[PDB]
């Protein structure tokens, strides 16, 4: 999806 | 505790000019202090010579991983992570600075600059400033990104600090 995560990148 | 922050940006080593940010110290003083002092490099490390490693058109520019340059690193002036200070400012417009994280209370040094409103991130990512000059440079960098976030040119912060 649209996320801004630091290492586990999600859909 | 109040000066605006600048990044000089190059794209494949071509200087593109300066982005200037106003930080929201009155809303998030701990978060703003972290970004400002990583930009000045006063603790001996920070954003100078780092890259934007994940750029997604119509969404945001992600950078600030000055230890691993790929999303797996970064550290704050308070240590490897610090708490979400609050979520009072929302992702209402292009050009906002907000903290990237790996779940609750995992802020370090990675941040993003929005190119659209990103309201679905409200309450999960701390918003802490805004672009006041150089949104054109933000849009130029944005065009070097892709849906996966991979860039087709190196986007570098060649100098940074306070104005």
């Amino acid at each position: 999806x649209l996320l801004v995560t630091a290492g586990l990148v999600l859909a | 505790a109040m000066a605006n922050v600048f990044f000089n940006i190059s794209i494949n080593d071509k200087p593109e000019g300066r982005i200037v940010f106003k930080l929201y110290d009155e809303a998030v003083p701990k978060t703003a202090k972290n970004f400002r002092e990583l930009a000045t490099g006063q603790h001996g490390f920070g954003y100078k010579d780092s890259i934007f490693h994940r750029v997604i058109p119509q969404f945001m520019l992600q950078g600030g991983d000055f230890t691993r340059h790929n999303g797996t690193g970064g550290k704050s002036i308070y240590g490897e992570k610090f708490a979400d200070e609050n979520f009072q400012v929302k992702h209402t417009k292009p050009g906002l600075l907000s903290m990237a994280n790996a779940g609750a209370n995992t802020n370090g040094s990675q941040f993003f600059i929005t190119t659209v409103p990103t309201s679905w991130l409200d309450g999960k990512h701390v918003v802490f400033g805004e672009v006041i000059e150089g949104l054109d440079i933000v849009r130029k960098v944005e065009g070097k990104g892709s849906a996966s976030g991979k860039t087709n040119a190196t986007i570098k912060i060649t100098d940074c600090g306070t104005v």
